[PDB]
Order: structure tokens, then C-alpha cells, then sequence
């Protein structure tokens, strides 16, 4: 199997077994008994525009870390405070995905 | 994404026929009922026709049965209306709609009429294409009240519905209000656009209505001045 | 599209004994005339499986837990048992899995479904005109944002005799595992006393979180028939399995269960000779889990260490004491991006469970090429003359580019 | 077939308050109901698809409640993008039948109209027809009455009105009524009057002219 | 250092923070985001005390720590005492498994009846089952075998002068 995505340049170190950080916690987790290779290359010439490229997103908030090779595409409002948000994205209730 | 486009409308003199076509993109077309839905001007929504896959189950409306004919083509992904012996109550904006979801298979989307077309206008009028007649409605003391007074332009007797009147080549946007065109018994439209302007400024500045008729090529500027 | 046809007649939950059922090949290895062992997730022997009966319409399927994987068994004579649905909320805002057996095919979908409360297939025409036999999937009401799609040759639906079909599901590290077997049973009312292997069917690449599930029945005004199914749950167990003189597993035994089987297992034989044998010491399992941390309320100064306005020179580096604060570093996820982060003496995945003694933070600014010199046992001018790390180092090194704050034109 | 009835039918509200719309049915539909919204000039779009479930991309201030009959849509804390015409559709049995719509208007302190009457232009009387226009400018309650009178005879069946969309600045309406006569019949009477009735007027206002008086 | 914004990446400035700490020996004050629970004593529990995990039974203690001490260790270097970080009371940690077990069989080619000898129990319990025929011996509690008053030659030696046999079947 081949899994493909696009991340920041600083987060390529987080694609490895046993790592912490937002990419390894909320977006993509590798198993500790991993067999296979990880390949990464710079693509500044294809994925950036002069005004900005806001097509690529990532999850910033989650209630728990992911399991290995698990994928979460939900977009419910994340309650960070002590009040129900009723899905209105107010104060202390955030949208989970950022760009 | 998923999309539905239509074509075929226009203007038809009554007693004649027309054919509306609708083309889909992004579905599995054999897994959905399709529907044609009209909307008369200044009224509400009203279904015209429903058809299932393979065309076995066909529903017409009671107002239209025996005159209109649906057809499908699942290979070409296409929907039709053959509209025969048209009448003056068929002047409407028509919509292709998908709401089927066909309860024998594993389809996708929502259950309901989630995707829609953009609309196609059918106009039935033994008219043809006539140009507008313009008069200036002068500012008067019967229209004047205190600080402001109103003046306008009456553009009447034209068939080809899209017509526009501007004030001073598009300059005045304050008080300029064009009222909905009215359809007379003669079969031709008419409207009047009026704008208020300070009563100290009855004749002082320029107030010229620019009348443009796009189906024809009529362009006339008429000045409105207080009554003699 | 949805019709919940349930009747509020609860139902006392029955139970029955799965004596020795639910043994699969926990690998793709071939073996003959041997007695192999294996710790895995298995169904323990002589367990308490729950019996669901479809006769309860006279004058009924719930959503059930999916603790660690389940064993599923269906008797029935026709095919009144279609597929299953798996998920964690059985709703929108979360993906879910759907395995259904239409006609002449087996489809499998992972999507964001909006299942009914009583999802069922409705089939009526198997007789009338004996043709068409139109169906009606009253399963969900919306299906969009699908990821996986699979349409293949159908499940065990070949061919008086009831047909015992056995399945085992388990969800592990983003895969779904289904093992199955089909047997023409003759004895009514229960699963038999034989021994059958479970050859594996499928390994789906799914990657969703599963806590609950439900089964979908085909009804034929809808009448339900009188079939039954059985649900048992998996536990981590060690099994002793002998195969046969030609592959195919004849028998297996489960240690943890009984004091005799322990000896059969430790002997690596199915027969025990007269005598007395020592077994393992008497074990007691823990009942609860407790955590006891000190009373700390503040958060650590993450914004005056990583977000300071002026750093020190490397020859006169700064050292700061940290105490009495909760070290919740997730707050650094929005405003900080580190190019180097390495801990020694501890694992990064364990930092959230621990508690730290004598915490100091040393800060400075160096060139980009010299960040490799901040490590135990390095040479170079930074490690020789400016800042040296001990070889018995415990802690982490964090570094990030600051060209936007420490350079002028 | 299955007929549907929506009860409010031209509801008016302020911005940021609760709004209820009820829709009934003539059979037993289980939960197969959709709520649709049409802004003037566009195609309708779905908002709730199984009587209680929003679609993807719909804000969480719309609410649906349902039963066998007597369905309800509720908008709490209204915002200015929510002023449109709302339909209820049943998804139970083919053919799928609509409701009747409910336009939702913006509140506005009672404002009386400026009234103005325009006699026919001399150019038109050459052509052989007389349009007599009467204008009602700015006004909240649109339930205004325009009574034409010719020599004090109430005129029935030779007028046409049209009304503007509620103004995006001051939330008022404006109305134009046109009385159409022949030149011959025009020249048979003297006083042309336009009498406007409206809630902001304590008694009706008449604007009038006398044919042939500069 | 000469830091200009038009330098190569290898010549641009980097900010470095080095965090240094110790783990699991002395009183700590930082901790993480974990949340605490109540103290369950006299039961077998998994515990997490200041990051130190384990399993066992917690009981009130008589040891008395100096103020700079948090954990207590025995000769095998296992943690056997701990100071509770919220109530400041000392607790003893005792393991949970204890006692030998033997199984007496007449051979599975004759029967699958068995007896079980718990070599550290005194009944007059930490047993798997209780059944009937509980018989106490100086070698432990025997469960599953009936005590008789006769005496024969030893068949299966239980110990401490007691033997067992498959007679009358039981
Ligand atoms: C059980 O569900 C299956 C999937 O939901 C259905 O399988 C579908 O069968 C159709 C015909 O057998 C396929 O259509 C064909 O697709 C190919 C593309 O590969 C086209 O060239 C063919 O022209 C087209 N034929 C027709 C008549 O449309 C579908 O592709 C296939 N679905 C999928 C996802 O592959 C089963 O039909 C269904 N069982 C029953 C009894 O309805
Ligand atoms: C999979 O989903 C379940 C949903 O129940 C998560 O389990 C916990 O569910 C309860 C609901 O009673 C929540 O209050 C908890 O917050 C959930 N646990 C956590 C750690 O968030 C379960 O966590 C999910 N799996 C993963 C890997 O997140
Ligand atoms: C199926 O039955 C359920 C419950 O009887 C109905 O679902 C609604 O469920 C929510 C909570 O999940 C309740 O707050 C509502 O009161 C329920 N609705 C009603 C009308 O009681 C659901 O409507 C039923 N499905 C169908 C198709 O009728
Ligand atoms: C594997 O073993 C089975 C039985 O354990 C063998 O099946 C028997 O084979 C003998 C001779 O080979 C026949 O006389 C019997 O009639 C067979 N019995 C049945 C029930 O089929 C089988 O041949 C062995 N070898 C394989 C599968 O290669
Ligand atoms: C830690 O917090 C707990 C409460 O969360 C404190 O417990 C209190 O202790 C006093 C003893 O002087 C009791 O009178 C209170 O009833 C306790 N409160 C509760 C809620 O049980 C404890 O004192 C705190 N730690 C320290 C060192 O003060
Ligand atoms: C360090 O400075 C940054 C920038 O001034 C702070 O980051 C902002 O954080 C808030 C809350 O996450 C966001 O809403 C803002 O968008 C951030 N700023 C920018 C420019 O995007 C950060 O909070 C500071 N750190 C501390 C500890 O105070
Ligand atoms: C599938 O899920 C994605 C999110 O992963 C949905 O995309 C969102 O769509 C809404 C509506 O336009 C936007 O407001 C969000 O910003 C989108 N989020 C992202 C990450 O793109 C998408 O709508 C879903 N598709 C369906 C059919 O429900
Ligand atoms: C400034 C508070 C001092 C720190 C508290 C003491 C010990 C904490 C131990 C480890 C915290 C890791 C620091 C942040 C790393 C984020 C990882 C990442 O984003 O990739
Ligand atoms: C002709 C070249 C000299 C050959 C010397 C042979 C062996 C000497 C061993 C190691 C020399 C390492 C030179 C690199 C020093 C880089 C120091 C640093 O910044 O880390
Ligand atoms: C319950 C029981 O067994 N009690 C006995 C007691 O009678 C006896 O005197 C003692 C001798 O050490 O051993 C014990
Ligand atoms: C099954 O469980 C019930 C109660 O949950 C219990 O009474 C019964 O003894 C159990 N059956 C077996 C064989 O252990
Ligand atoms: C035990 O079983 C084996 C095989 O079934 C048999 O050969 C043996 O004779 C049996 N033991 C006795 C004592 O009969
Ligand atoms: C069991 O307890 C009794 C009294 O409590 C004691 O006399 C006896 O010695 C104990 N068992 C043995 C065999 O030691
Ligand atoms: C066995 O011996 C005991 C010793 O007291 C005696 O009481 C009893 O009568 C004898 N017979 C039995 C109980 O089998």
C-alpha cells in the first residue's frame, strides 16, 4: 500500500514510529511494528501560489491521539472550554481543521 | 462536482411545439428518478413530470397530461420534454431536478431533491418582438412634497421581456427605482421607472433616462422636465 | 426511506454455551503433525454467547458492543441474514462501515452514512410472477464522502438442513479482519459440537474507529421468519493447536481455562498421565486503575521561554528554573514549529504520563550549521568552547529557525 | 395525491429572533420531509432532508421537528442571509408534492407613503391613450390600498400595480399603480384622483389633478 | 555572528532550548496533563504515582520518610513504599499473586475429574472454585477429593503423610 499526502517541511521528522507532535497525534500515526519505507521530497514548485495556497488542511484539535493507520475526517466543533458549543463555533469552541 | 444543465427554451407562438433537453454529469444516471419542475412568474413551485429508471413509471400533472412527453436516455445521460400544442399558461422557468435515489440499489447523496438545474425560460405569446414606446413623466407639484419631488420615464408596449432603463447613463443611484413590468391584455409588457430628487432641483441638473432594448437594438435618451 | 417497525416488547436476554467454537488460522503458515501454541485474541472455550432469535413477531435486533472483536454465528435455512454495519456513533459526523449482500454480489462501503434506527432489506416477489423479486434497501438516508468501495463475488451463499455460517471480526491498527466458515448442520436450535477451522475471507484497509455494530435482516407488510444468530466476544488468550497429518486444524485447548488444561498445555500433549503436577501460582487480576499526581494548577511558562523577545549568546547561555506547573505542551501546536526536537533518556510518547524533577531550561542562539553540535559526545567549537552536554544526559533539545527575528539588513 | 399545507404564509420578523413554520400533511408520512429555501431569482436548495437532519454546509440555527404529520422548522437568532421563501416537500410517495411557500420580511417602524399622482403626458394623448400613474413612496406595511376615482366614481378593472422588493437600506416598499384609459374616454371626465389607505395614515390621502389645468 | 536575512540556511540564526530533568527518584513538581483519581486501599489496582506505574495492593504504612524522600525500595530494588503526593501519607505496596497450586489427576485416559491442592490456603478464600469435598491438610487445602478414614499404600503422594487415589468412581 502507498499512502500519500502533503505536509510542512518541519513536520517530515514526525513521519516515523514513536513520534509526538500534531501530525503524529491528530493526523497520521505510524505503527511501532512498521515495515516499509518513508519517502519525502520538496514540492515548493507545485504546491505554492504567490497569494498563498490554502487547499491543504490539517487537524489541530482532537480529544485523543489517533491509532496507527487511522483516519479522521470529521468536522465537528471542538469544545476546549467548559460549555457545550451546539456547533456554532463561538468562544472556547474551535473549528478543528486549519489551513 | 455533480451538475445538471438544460437547453431548448425561448419563445413559441401558441399551438406549436418545443423540446427541452437536460444533461447530467457526475451521477450514476440509472439509479435515480428524474423530474421536470416549472415555476410561473410571481408564483410558487409546482412539479410537472416524474420518470423512473427505464421509463416504466411516468407521472404527469393534471394540468399538462396528454400534451407533454418525458423521455430518458441512460447511455447519453439525458432527460427530455416534448411539449406539444403550447398555451399561454406555460410561460415559466423550468428546472431539471434529481430526487430519485431508487430504493433497490446502493446510491449516494441525500434522500430528497438535493441537486437542481439552473432554469430555462419558456415564453408563449403570439407577439413577436416589438420595441418600447417612451414618455417622460414630468416632476410636478402633485408629486412634489416639501424637500423632494419625483420624476420618471414610462416605457411601454414591448414584447421582448428583458428591457432596461437607466438614469443619466448610470449616474443617479439615489431614489432610482424601476418597477416590475406589467403584462397587459394586449400581450405586451410595460413599466415605469421613477426617481426622487430635491425639489430645489426640478430642472436644474440632468435627468435623462437611457432606454435600451437588448433583443432589439433600441437605444433612446429622454429628458424629463417639469410640466409646462 | 426509513421505517422503524419495532415493537416495544423488550426481551429477556438469553444465553448459551459455545463449547469449543471459533478457532481460525492466526497466520498463513502451513503445518502438519504438530502442536503449535499462540497468544492472540480468541474466543475462550465454554463461554457465554448471547442468543438472538428472530421468531419474536408472534401473537428484534439491537445495536451491540464491539469490545475487541466478535464471533458471529447464523443458522437459518434460506438467506434471511444479510450483512452488518459497524461504527462508533451510527450517524453523520463520523464514518462507518457497511457490508451488504444484494443479489449476485457483495458490496462493502466506508462513508458518512445516516442509517435508520431499524435498517433492513425488504424483499417481496420471490413468488409473485416468480420474476424480478424487486428489493428495497431501507438502510440509510444519506451516503456521501465515501472513501473505500468494494464489489466482489458474494459471501457464503451457495446451494432438510440448516446452514451454520460462522464469522469472526476484529479491528486492528486500521484494518478489518473477517474469517468465516460454512457447514450444513442437521441438529436444530443450537450450534453443533464438532470442530471446524475458519479460513480467512478478507482484510479490508479501513482505518476507522469501531465501538458498536448492528446486523441487517431481509424481511418479506414485513414478515421475519424464524432464524437465529449468536454473538460472543473475544479476549486475549493463549491457545495450543495441533493441526493434522495434512494441515487443517483438528483440535486446540485454552490454558487460562481450568487447572487441567494448564497442565495439558505445559506438557505440550493432549493426554495427561496419572499423577500430581505443579501449575502456576495463584494469580489475582487488578480491578481498578488509579492515578495520583500532586495538586498543580498553573501552566508552565511556555510563552516566556519559547516566545521570549531576546535570547542569550551561546558563550553566556541562560539557565532558568521551572517548578510548580502543568507541562501541557500541546498549547505549542498553534504558535510554534520546531525543526529539531530530540529527547534522551525518555520516550516522546511517554512525556504526558510522567512527572519531572529538577527542571531547567537553557536557552541561546547559534548558527544553523551548529545545531548538530548540541548532543552528547560531539566535537566542534560550540561543543568544545561554548556549551557542552553531559554523556549521561536526560532531557530534550529543541531548536527552530529564527531568521525573522535575529537578523537585520 | 398527498397535499401539504404551510401555515404562516408571509411571516414578518426582526433580525435576531425566533421564527416557526409549520407544515402539515394529508396522509401518514414517517419522516420523509425536506425543507427548501429559495432566494428571489435563484434555484431552491435543501436545508433539512429527513425532517430533523441538516445538510453539510448548513448553519446550526435551523431546526426540524417531525412526526406522522405536523412538521416544524425553527430559525432562532435570525441573520440577514436567512430572508427568503421556504417550502416543505414530502419524499414519501411519488409524485412528490410541494407546500406553498412562506416569504419572510424584515420588520420596520410604521412608515407612511409619500403619494404622488402623474397626469398623462401630452405625447401619449396624441397616440390615443392615457396612462395615469400614482406613486406610493417608501412604506413598511405593503398592505396598502390604491383607490382610483374619476369624477368621484371608484374605478374598477382598468388599473395595474406593482411593488418593489423590500429596500435593503430602510426596509420599506414602494408601489406604482397605473390607470389606463383611451384618449376619448379620458377627455370625458375632469378630476382624476388617487386615494391611498395605509396604517401610517390616520385617514386616507388623496392626490388629484384636474385634466387640462396647467 | 553576522546575521543577515540573505544568508544561506546554514548561516541563519537558530534558537535553541535544552530542557533537563530527572525521572522517578525524588519529589517532583512539574507533572503533565494527566488527571488524578481517588485512593483505593486494600484491593488489587493498577497505580500511577507521580509517573511510576505498577500493580498491587496499597495499605497504610508505619514507615516514616525524611522530607526529601518519595519512594522506598527493598533489597530486590523494587518499590515497596510510596508517599501519596496529595495527602502526604506513606503507603505500602504489596504484590497480588501468591501461593502455589498443584493438580491431581487419575489420568485423562480414565477420567477428566481432577482435584486441586492450594498449598498456601487454610480453610476452617484464594481459590479458583469451591465445589464440595473441601479437606484441609498440612500440605494445603485440597478441593475435589473426599476424605476417608481407611489407610492404604500410597497411590498419588500429596504430601505431609497424605495420599490420594481414584477409588469408589471418585
Ligand atoms: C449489487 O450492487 C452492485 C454495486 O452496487 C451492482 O453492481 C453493478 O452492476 C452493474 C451491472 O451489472 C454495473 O454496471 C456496469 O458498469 C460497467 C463499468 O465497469 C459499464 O461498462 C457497464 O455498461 C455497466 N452496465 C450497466 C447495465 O449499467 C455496475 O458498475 C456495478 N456496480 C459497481 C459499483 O461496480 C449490482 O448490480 C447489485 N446487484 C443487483 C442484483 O442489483
Ligand atoms: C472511538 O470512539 C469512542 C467513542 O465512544 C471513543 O471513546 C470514548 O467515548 C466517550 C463517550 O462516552 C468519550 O467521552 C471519550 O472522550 C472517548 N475517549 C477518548 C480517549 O476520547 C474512543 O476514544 C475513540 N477512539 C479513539 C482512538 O479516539
Ligand atoms: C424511529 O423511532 C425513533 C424513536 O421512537 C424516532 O426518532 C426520534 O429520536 C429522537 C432521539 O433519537 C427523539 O428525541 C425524537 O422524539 C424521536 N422522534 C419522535 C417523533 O418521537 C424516529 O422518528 C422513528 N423513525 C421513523 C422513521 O418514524
Ligand atoms: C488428509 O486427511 C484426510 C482425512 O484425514 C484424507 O481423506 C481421506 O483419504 C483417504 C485416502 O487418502 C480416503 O480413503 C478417504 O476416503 C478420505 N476421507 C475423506 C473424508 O475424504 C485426505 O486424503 C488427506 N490428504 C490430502 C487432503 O491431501
Ligand atoms: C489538594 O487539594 C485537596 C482538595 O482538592 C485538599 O484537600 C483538603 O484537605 C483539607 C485538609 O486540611 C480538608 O479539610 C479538605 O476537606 C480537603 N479538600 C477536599 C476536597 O478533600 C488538599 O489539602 C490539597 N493539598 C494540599 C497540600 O493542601
Ligand atoms: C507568542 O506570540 C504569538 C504571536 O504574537 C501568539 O500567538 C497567537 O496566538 C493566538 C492564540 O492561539 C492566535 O489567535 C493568534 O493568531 C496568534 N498570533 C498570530 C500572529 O497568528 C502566542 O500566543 C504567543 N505566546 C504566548 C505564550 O503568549
Ligand atoms: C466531506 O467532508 C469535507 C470535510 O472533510 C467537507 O468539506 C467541508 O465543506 C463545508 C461546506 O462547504 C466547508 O464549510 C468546510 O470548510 C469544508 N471542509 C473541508 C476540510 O474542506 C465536505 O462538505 C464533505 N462532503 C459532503 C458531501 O458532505
Ligand atoms: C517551558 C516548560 C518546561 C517544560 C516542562 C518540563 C518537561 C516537559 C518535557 C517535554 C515537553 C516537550 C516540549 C515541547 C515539545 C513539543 C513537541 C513538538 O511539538 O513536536
Ligand atoms: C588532509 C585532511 C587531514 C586528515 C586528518 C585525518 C584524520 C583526522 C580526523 C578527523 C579530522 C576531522 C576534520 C573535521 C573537523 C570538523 C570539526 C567540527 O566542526 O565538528
Ligand atoms: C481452628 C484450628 O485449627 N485451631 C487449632 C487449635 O485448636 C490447636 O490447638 C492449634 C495447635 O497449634 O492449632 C490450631
Ligand atoms: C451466562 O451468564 C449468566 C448471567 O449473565 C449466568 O447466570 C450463567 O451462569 C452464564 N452461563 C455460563 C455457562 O457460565
Ligand atoms: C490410552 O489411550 C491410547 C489411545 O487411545 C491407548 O492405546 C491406551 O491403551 C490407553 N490406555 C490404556 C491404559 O488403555
Ligand atoms: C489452619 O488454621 C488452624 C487454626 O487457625 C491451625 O491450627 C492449622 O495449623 C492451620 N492449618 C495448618 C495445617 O497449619
Ligand atoms: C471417620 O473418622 C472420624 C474421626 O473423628 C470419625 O468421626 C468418623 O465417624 C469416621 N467415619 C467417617 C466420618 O467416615
Amino acid at each position: 500500500y502507498a499512502d500519500s499526502f502533503v505536509i510542512r517541511g518541519d513536520e517530515v521528522r514526525q513521519i516515523a514510529p514513536g513520534q509526538t507532535g500534531k501530525i503524529a497525534d491528530y493526523n497520521y500515526k505510524l505503527p511501532d511494528d512498521f515495515t516499509g519505507c518513508v519517502i519525502a521530497w520538496n514540492s515548493n514548485n507545485l504546491d505554492s501560489k504567490v497569494g498563498g495556497n490554502y487547499n491543504y488542511l490539517y487537524r489541530l484539535f482532537r480529544k485523543s491521539n489517533l491509532k496507527p493507520f487511522e483516519r479522521d475526517i470529521s468536522t465537528e466543533i471542538y469544545q476546549a472550554g467548559s460549555t457545550p458549543c451546539n456547533g456554532v463555533e463561538g468562544f472556547n469552541c474551535y473549528f478543528p481543521l486549519q489551513s | 462536482e455533480v451538475q445538471l444543465v438544460e437547453s431548448g427554451g425561448g419563445l413559441v407562438k401558441p399551438g406549436r411545439s418545443l423540446r427541452l433537453s437536460c444533461a447530467a454529469s457526475g451521477f450514476t444516471f440509472s439509479d435515480y428518478y428524474m423530474s421536470w419542475i416549472r415555476q410561473a412568474p410571481g408564483k410558487g413551485l409546482e412539479w410537472v413530470s416524474y420518470i423512473s429508471s427505464s421509463g416504466s413509471t411516468i407521472y404527469y400533472a393534471d394540468s399538462v397530461r396528454g400534451r407533454f412527453t418525458i423521455s430518458r436516455d441512460n447511455a447519453k445521460n439525458s432527460l427530455y420534454l416534448q411539449m406539444n400544442t403550447l398555451r399561454a399558461e406555460d410561460t415559466a422557468v423550468y428546472y431539471c431536478a434529481r430526487g430519485g435515489w431508487e430504493l433497490r440499489s446502493l446510491a449516494g447523496g441525500y434522500y430528497g431533491m438535493d441537486v437542481w438545474g439552473q432554469g430555462t425560460t419558456v415564453t408563449v405569446s403570439s407577439a413577436s418582438t416589438k420595441g418600447p414606446s417612451v414618455f417622460p413623466l414630468a416632476p410636478s407639484s402633485k408629486s412634489t412634497s416639501g424637500g423632494t419631488a419625483a420624476l420618471g420615464c414610462l416605457v411601454k408596449d414591448y414584447f421582448p421581456e428583458p428591457v432596461t432603463v437607466s438614469w443619466n447613463s448610470g449616474a443617479l443611484t439615489s431614489g432610482v427605482h424601476t418597477f416590475p413590468a406589467v403584462l397587459q391584455s394586449s400581450g405586451l409588457y410595460s413599466l415605469s421607472s421613477v426617481v426622487t430628487v430635491p425639489s430645489s432641483s426640478l430642472g436644474t441638473q440632468t435627468y435623462i433616462c437611457n432606454v435600451n432594448h437588448k433583443p432589439s437594438n433600441t437605444k433612446v435618451d429622454k429628458k424629463v422636465e417639469p410640466k409646462s | 426511506q426509513c421505517v422503524n417497525l419495532t415493537t416495544r416488547t423488550q426481551l429477556p436476554p438469553a444465553y448459551t454455551n459455545s463449547f469449543t467454537r471459533g478457532v481460525y488460522y492466526p497466520d498463513k503458515v502451513f503445518r502438519s503433525s504438530v502442536l503449535h501454541s499462540t497468544q492472540d485474541l480468541f474466543l475462550p472455550f465454554f463461554s457465554n454467547v448471547t442468543w438472538f432469535h428472530a421468531i419474536h413477531v408472534s401473537g428484534d435486533n439491537p445495536v451491540l458492543p464491539f469490545n475487541d472483536g466478535v464471533y458471529f454465528a447464523s443458522t437459518e435455512k434460506s438467506n434471511i441474514i444479510r450483512g452488518w454495519i459497524f461504527g462508533t456513533t451510527l450517524d453523520s459526523k463520523t464514518q462507518s462501515l457497511l457490508i451488504v449482500n444484494n443479489a449476485t454480489n457483495v458490496v462493502i462501503k466506508v462513508c458518512e452514512f445516516q442509517f435508520c434506527n431499524d435498517p433492513f432489506l425488504g424483499v417481496y416477489y420471490h413468488k409473485n410472477n416468480k420474476s424480478w423479486m424487486e428489493s428495497e434497501f431501507r438502510v440509510y438516508s444519506s451516503a456521501n464522502n465515501c472513501t473505500f468501495e468494494y464489489v466482489s463475488q458474494p459471501f457464503l451463499m451457495d446451494l432438510n438442513f440448516k446452514n451454520l455460517r460462522e464469522f469472526v471480526f476484529k479491528n486492528i491498527d486500521g484494518y478489518f479482519k473477517i474469517y468465516s466458515k460454512h457447514t450444513p448442520i442437521n441438529l436444530v436450535r443450537d450450534l453443533p459440537q464438532g470442530f471446524s477451522a475458519l479460513e480467512p475471507l478478507v482484510d479490508l484497509p479501513i482505518g476507522i474507529n469501531i465501538t458498536r455494530f448492528q446486523t441487517l435482516l431481509a424481511l418479506h407488510g414485513w414478515t421475519a421468519g424464524a432464524a437465529a444468530y449468536y454473538v460472543g466476544y473475544l479476549q486475549p488468550r493463549t491457545f495450543l493447536l495441533k493441526y493434522n497429518e495434512n494441515g487443517t486444524i483438528t483440535d486446540a485447548v485454552d490454558c487460562a481455562l481450568d487447572p487441567l488444561s494448564e497442565t495439558k498445555c505445559t506438557l505440550k500433549s493432549f493426554t495427561v498421565e496419572k499423577g500430581i503436577y505443579q501449575t502456576s501460582n495463584f494469580r489475582v487480576q487488578p480491578t481498578e486503575s488509579i492515578v495520583r499526581f500532586p495538586n498543580i494548577t498553573n501552566l508552565c511558562p511556555f510563552g516566556e521561554v519559547f516566545n521570549a523577545t531576546r535570547f542569550a549568546s551561546v558563550y553566556a547561555w541562560n539557565r532558568k528554573r521551572i517548578s510548580n506547573c502543568v507541562a501541557d505542551y500541546s498549547v505549542l501546536y498553534n504558535s510554534a514549529s520546531f525543526s529539531t526536537f530530540k529527547c534522551y533518556g525518555v520516550s516522546p510518547t511517554k512525556l504526558n504520563d510522567l512527572c519531572f524533577t529538577n527542571v531547567y531550561a537553557d536557552s541561546f542562539v547559534i548558527r544553523g550549521d551548529e545545531v548538530r553540535q548540541i548532543a552528547p559526545g560531539q566535537t566542534g567549537k560550540i561543543a568544545d568552547y561554548n556549551y557542552k552536554l553531559p554523556d549521561d544526559f536526560t532531557g530534550c533539545v529543541i531548536a527552530w529557525n529564527s531568521n525573522n527575528l535575529d537578523s537585520k539588513v | 395525491d398527498i397535499v401539504m399545507t404551510q401555515t404562516p404564509f408571509t411571516l414578518s420578523a426582526s433580525v435576531g429572533d425566533r421564527v416557526t413554520i409549520t407544515c402539515r400533511a394529508s396522509q401518514g408520512i414517517r419522516n420523509d420531509l425536506g425543507w427548501y429555501q429559495q432566494k428571489p431569482g435563484k434555484a431552491p436548495k435543501c436545508l433539512i432532508y429527513a425532517a430533523s437532519s441538516l445538510l453539510s454546509g448548513v448553519p446550526s440555527r435551523f431546526s426540524g421537528s417531525g412526526s406522522g404529520t405536523e412538521f416544524t422548522l425553527t430559525i432562532s437568532s435570525l441573520q440577514p442571509e436567512d430572508f427568503a421563501t421556504y417550502y416543505c416537500l414530502q419524499h414519501n410517495s411519488y409524485p412528490w408534492t410541494f407546500g406553498q411557500g412562506t416569504k419572510l420580511e424584515i420588520k420596520r417602524t410604521v412608515a407612511a407613503p409619500s403619494v404622488f399622482i402623474f397626469p398623462p403626458s401630452d405625447e401619449q394623448l396624441k397616440s390615443g391613450t392615457a396612462s395615469v400613474v400614482c406613486l406610493l413612496n417608501n412604506f413598511y406595511p405593503r398592505e396598502a390600498k390604491v383607490q382610483w376615482k374619476v369624477d368621484n366614481a371608484l374605478q374598477s378593472g382598468n388599473s395595474q400595480e406593482s411593488v418593489t422588493e423590500q429596500d435593503s437600506k430602510d426596509s420599506t416598499y414602494s408601489l406604482s399603480s397605473t390607470l389606463t384609459l383611451s384618449k376619448a374616454d379620458y377627455e370625458k371626465h375632469k378630476v382624476y384622483a388617487c386615494e391611498v389607505t395605509h396604517q401610517g395614515l390616520s385617514s386616507p390621502v388623496t392626490k388629484s389633478f384636474n385634466r387640462g389645468e396647467c | 555572528y553576522g546575521f543577515q536575512p540573505t544568508n544561506g540556511v546554514g548561516y541563519q540564526p537558530y534558537r535553541v532550548v535544552v530542557l533537563s530533568f530527572e525521572l522517578l527518584h525524588a519529589p517532583a513538581t512539574v507533572c503533565g496533563p494527566k488527571k488524578s483519581t481517588n485512593l483505593v486501599k486494600n484491593k488489587c489496582v493498577n497505580f500511577n504515582f507521580n509517573g511510576l506505574t505498577g500493580t498491587g495492593v496499597l495499605t497504610e504504612s508505619n514507615k516514616k520518610f525524611l522530607p526529601f524522600q518519595q519512594f522506598g525500595r527493598d533489597i530486590a530494588d523494587t518499590t515497596d513504599a510510596v508517599r501519596d503526593p496529595q495527602t502526604l501519607e506513606i503507603l505500602d505496596i504489596t504484590p497480588c499473586s501468591f501461593g502455589g497450586v498443584s493438580v491431581i489427576t487419575p489420568g485423562t485416559n480414565t477420567s477428566n475429574q481432577v482435584a486441586v491442592l492450594y498449598q498456601d490456603v487454610n480453610c476452617t478464600w484464594r481459590v479458583y472454585s469451591t465445589g464440595s469435598n473441601v479437606f484441609q491438610t498440612r500440605a494445603g487445602c485440597l478441593i475435589g477429593a473426599e476424605h476417608v478414614n481407611n489407610s492404604y499404600e500410597c497411590d498419588i503422594p500429596i504430601g505431609a503423610g497424605i495420599c490420594a487415589s481414584y477409588q469408589t468412581q471418585s
